């Protein structure tokens, strides 16, 4: 039903392994610029948005993505750019969600090591249903049912339920 | 040039119409003495239109006769009787109305009424042996059978007390077993005095009665039974007590006649333990339209999935349960093919799907009313 | 079930089954793969790569040109259309083959396309799922 | 039909060689500042658009030239400059696209070694349809013709197809 | 289907013009007209069919048309449903 | 607890499937609910 | 459609019919084209 | 094409005619029949059902179905041979 956010991060990074084979290594939180054409996902910012009615928090992430390369490959580095971006026009990730709004790209000066000195920020903002629904009060388990009472249930009372 | 000329040609794609197989026919097996004045063989199913006819095929006064006399006496309908000779011991009668199959592969009891579509293009709905029905073992053969014809075996117990009889109720637990327990005390023109009827096959009447005047989806629950001069262990229902004799039976799932003259059926729910099968209307809405569909759908076995197929099946299908909804057999429902079932994998192996989803009409056996009196328009008696 | 024609249709052979003989019952041809074991989709299938094949005598070598695709292809999926407004096809499409067309193979003069189709299937088991249910009874109010 | 980065790169490259006779060296990304008159574009920042209704994807690039040039050759080099911003009032590049709009002129200060002391950022912005379209859902090859057809095509079958 | 079949001989090869399928048609609705106020249909749609005239295949000489209409069916079962009411039983009060 | 323990003998192991449980609980709830609005509960809850 | 005189038409070769012989059927040359099938294509082509 | 010719080709009586008939009580269809004599041992009247390639170099028995395109311009898309198909020795000729 609902979304939540550790489905979110490995969605990210399934559908982009898909569709771009040039991306050597996608990870949501990688490191260690191990060779030349890395992607590293990041988390910029999250910010509100219109409560809906009911118990939900609408936040819109700046879903980040940095391309760190090393020197030489300028013009390599921005297809991997590329990629992304001809990706991100109807793209909900197959999550129920809405489409991610396209924000900018552009050359930056991160504040991590410059051994892979270009690095090209790609940021995109899209909504999400984080807070647990009050639309229904229960879940759906499969499986044998037990029926237990009032004053005689709880995690301490294993004989007092029934399965006819 | 495929053809160079004129082709006429008749698509043959619309809608069907699908109709009822008419509900009221009942089966019967009773001994009965076979000579000249009867015109049956003792063991192959006849078909009796009228009084007369079973007169002239199994002899005045024989015990099959006086079952269709109980019959059309109450209703006016079609009787698929098979008919039986006596044993000599009660309990080898069992097996002679209980049959099975000849030597030469022919069924001749209570099985011969499987031949009542092919022969006489009648099948029973209604599976009546009156004064065998009280064995255990013909009932348990009986409701076997009223699984393979989706029929309403009508039992009736022991005209004992009423303890037999919930006893006897207690052993079947099938939804397909209707139960009246006491035994009518009918007229007797052959020996000029009251005898004692199983009172089976009066309530036989009463079905086929309520079908041809208030429907199938009708309970004959509160209706007359005519032939009858009394009943035999009198039951009691008085005014409005839910403590009566004759409660008491209905709430064991066994069918009553309780008024003075005895002249009431009361009782509309069968030996169910499901409590979703308890009312002898569902079952028998529910075996009529599982049987007017799939009798009614032999036109569509090989014509092609395709797209104006499957929309020419569920409109012919939403006709049928729409011509069942203001008729009155049923309150509401929802034909649909199913998406999640009709997948491009089942269709390429000759699998559609269809939903049926409808409600009956539940017959109303008790009516509450609550009376108070109050003080709010007490200041209106004012101008 | 129990019945001797249907466990001679599960040995893929067709009967004559009702009263007196009159008419045919079963699909099945004597096929070991389950895709061609309906005898719908053997006389049609050979019925469309008879069609398809046996009529391009006209597209042998005469001058082929950038206009000579458009004119088979144009050609091919009209008549693919009219199968299927026909009702011989439930769902049809003739694309160009992604994992042929190479660029190392068009050098070579040698393009590919396909040609597929869903073919109709005769509706051999008409399934009905009829329920009562106690939803509509709240209806009987007003 | 549609535009790609790569044939975009080549097509600047293309005309400002022709046009700019006295620009020694074009290039999308060099480097080496071997000697004065030299031209070394770049880019600064691609932006999105409002979404056609079609799968493209509308972009803005901030295309952005910087002449490097030794200091004593000041004059020589907004000359340089002139050249640049007369071609951009109508160009469309000879390659479907809307003309370039013209964004500033200026003295900055680089990131990079100022043996070139004096360096002019020329940058622009033109719209580019990169995503793929919708409209037509095949290509056009020319050819011989080779006809399959639904279980026995693919890669891994030559000898079905036919050629009449 | 063998009035149609008799009567459309005429047609076998006079040419696919705008006036061949216009008069065709409008005169194959008169034939239906003249049958529902004679008593033998209830009603008629009769018309060129669009998706089975395709381009390709009015260029082999094949041409559509549609003639869908209702038979008039025997009242072999005329129900009556008669009630006993007291709606009007106040009407004798003036 | 004997309206409902006696009441279950239709739930034997018949195809135990997802709408298993919604064929119990709400044929559970809707007996609970006859049972307020006939005044015999003040309040109730079927809950996991 | 499995008339003798139609499997003449369907072999490209015209006939005649009817009784007492009065009528021409077949209207398709010797093409082996399907586009110049029909002898009014070949007619109004030659003419325009 | 049609039951008179059926008959004029073959006559009554004859085993062919009587498939024929079969077909033209059904439908109204044509049929490229090609007709065999009776063989006295019925292990080798199925070898003169399928037949083959004569000495003259003319195909005979089932095998003469092929040559139905290149003589009546109507290829046979129905292969029946009535009668003689319970055999595996015919069945699988009407299987090649």
């Amino acid at each position: 039903q609902a979304v939540t956010l550790e489905a979110l991060y490995a969605a990210i990074e399934q559908v982009l392994r898909e569709r771009l084979p040039e991306a050597q290594l996608i990870g949501f939180w990688p490191g260690v610029p191990e060779n030349t054409p890395a992607v590293s996902l990041e988390i910029a910012e999250l910010l509100p948005e219109r409560d809906p009615g009911t118990g939900e928090s609408a936040l819109l992430c700046r879903l980040q993505a940095r391309i760190m390369v090393p020197p030489g490959a300028d013009r390599q580095a921005v297809s991997i750019a590329c990629g992304i971006v001809r990706t991100l026009r109807e793209q909900t990730w197959n999550l129920s969600l809405q489409p991610a709004r396209f924000v900018r790209s552009a050359v930056d000066g991160s504040r991590e090591e410059l051994k892979s000195l270009r690095v090209w920020l790609v940021e995109w903002t899209q909504s999400l249903r984080l807070g647990d629904p009050e639309w229904a009060w229960e879940d759906q388990p499969p499986g044998s049912l037990m029926l237990g009472f009032d004053p005689q249930t709880g995690p301490g009372h294993e004989p007092d339920y029934f399965a006819p | 040039s495929f053809f160079h000329g004129v082709t006429v040609t008749n698509v043959d794609i619309g809608a069907r119409t699908i109709a009822l197989p008419a509900s009221s026919v009942i089966g019967l097996c009773d001994v009965f003495t076979p000579g000249a004045q009867a015109s049956a063989k003792p063991n192959v199913p006849v078909l009796l239109t009228s009084k007369k006819d079973a007169a002239a095929a199994f002899g005045i006064g024989s015990s099959i006769y006086l079952a269709c006399e109980a019959i059309y006496n109450r209703a006016q309908a079609v009787i698929v009787a098979v008919g039986v000779e006596t044993a000599e011991t009660p309990e080898a009668q069992a097996s002679a109305v209980i049959g099975g199959i000849s030597a030469a592969g022919e069924r001749t009891g209570l099985q011969a009424l499987l031949d009542g579509k092919s022969r006489f293009n009648a099948q029973p709905r209604l599976l009546v042996a009156p004064g065998h029905s009280a064995q255990q073992a013909v009932a348990t053969a009986m409701d076997g059978l009223a699984e393979k014809l989706r029929a309403i075996a009508i039992l009736d117990g022991p005209n004992s007390t009423d303890e037999a009889a919930v006893a006897y109720a207690k052993n079947f637990g099938s939804k397909r077993l209707f139960m009246v327990d006491p035994g009518v005390q009918v007229w007797d023109s052959a020996t000029n005095a009251a005898r004692n009827a199983p009172a089976s096959a009066y309530a036989a009447g009463l079905f086929a009665w309520t079908d041809a005047e208030y429907g199938f989806w009708s309970s004959p629950s509160n209706k007359e039974i005519k032939g009858v001069t009394g009943t035999s262990r009198p039951v009691e229902f008085l005014d409005g007590d839910e403590t009566c004799r004759a409660n008491l039976l209905n709430n064991a799932n066994i069918a009553t006649i309780i008024r003075d003259d005895g002249y009431r059926l009361w009782g509309n729910r069968t030996l169910s333990s499901d409590s979703k099968w308890a009312f002898v209307t569902r079952v028998r809405t529910m075996d009529l339209v599982m049987d007017a569909i799939l009798a009614g759908h032999k036109w569509a076995v090989d014509r092609g999935i395709t797209k104006t197929y499957v929309k020419d099946v569920t409109e012919g299908l939403r006709a049928f349960m729409r011509d069942l909804k203001n008729q009155g057999a049923v309150i509401n429902f929802e034909v649909y093919a199913d998406p999640d079932l009709n997948s491009a994998s089942q269709l390429a192996q000759g699998k559609v799907y269809w939903n049926i989803r409808f409600t009956d009409v539940p017959p109303a056996e008790n009516p509450n009313f609550r009376v108070e009196v109050t003080d709010q328009w007490l200041t209106e008696v004012l101008d």
